[PDB]
Formats: structure tokens, C-alpha cells, sequence
């Protein structure tokens, strides 16, 4: 989210604004993007390494 | 038709 | 859940029926358990070892 324009860009902004029906994409879960959208359960683990 | 967005990354 | 008598046990049981509100656990997201009762995303990861 652009911080001051509070606008979504990206996968995640065409998923706010009714453009695309899903994405199975590297997508990170978090909070900021769970207030906005849904997500499934997480399918593969990752980690700072 | 349901729309995949995907971003390209190997 | 046993399909004996087609009824559920233990703490999903408390749940489907009434009697929890909540059950924080060490409940592993299944597929038979997220029909009747939802989970959140997992707070915890875990594998067999
Ligand atoms: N340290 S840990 O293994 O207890 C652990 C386990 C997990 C954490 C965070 C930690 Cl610190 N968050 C992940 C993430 C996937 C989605 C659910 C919670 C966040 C978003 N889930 S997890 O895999 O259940």
C-alpha cells in the first residue's frame, strides 16, 4: 500500500479492485495485506536464512 | 473464466 | 470423528456442538475438521520426525 495515496499496486491492488479472481503467487501472508483481502492456509514454509 | 495474476520470478 | 455412530469426540466435538468457543490446542489443520469448524492460519510449525 503507497502510504499516503492509501492505494494497493500490484498483485494484491488488481485483487482489491475486482480486476483478477485469484493468485497463486509467491505472496507473503501478512497483516497489513490480511486487513484487505483473504488468504488460504500457507502452502510452503520460508524463513530469513 | 477465473484470472490468475502470478508476478515472474524463477 | 467415527463413523460408527457418525459423531464427533473430544474438543472438535465441543466445538461443533456448543459447547466451546474456542479451542486453543495442539489441533492439527485436517481437512475433515476444516469442514466443521474453522481454523485460523497455524501459529505453529511442525513435521513428523
Ligand atoms: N517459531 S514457530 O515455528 O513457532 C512459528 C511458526 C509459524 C509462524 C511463526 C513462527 Cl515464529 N508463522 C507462520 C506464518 C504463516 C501464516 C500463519 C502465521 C504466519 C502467517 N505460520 S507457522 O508456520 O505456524
Amino acid at each position: 500500500r503507497d502510504a499516503d495515496t492509501k492505494i494497493w499496486n500490484g498483485m494484491v491492488g488488481e485483487l482489491v479492485y475486482g480486476k483478477a479472481d485469484i493468485a497463486i503467487a509467491p505472496l507473503t501472508i501478512t497483516l497489513v495485506r490480511e486487513e484487505v483481502i483473504d488468504f488460504s492456509k500457507p502452502f510452503m514454509s520460508l524463513g530469513i536464512s | 473464466t477465473v484470472v490468475v495474476t502470478t508476478i515472474l520470478e524463477s
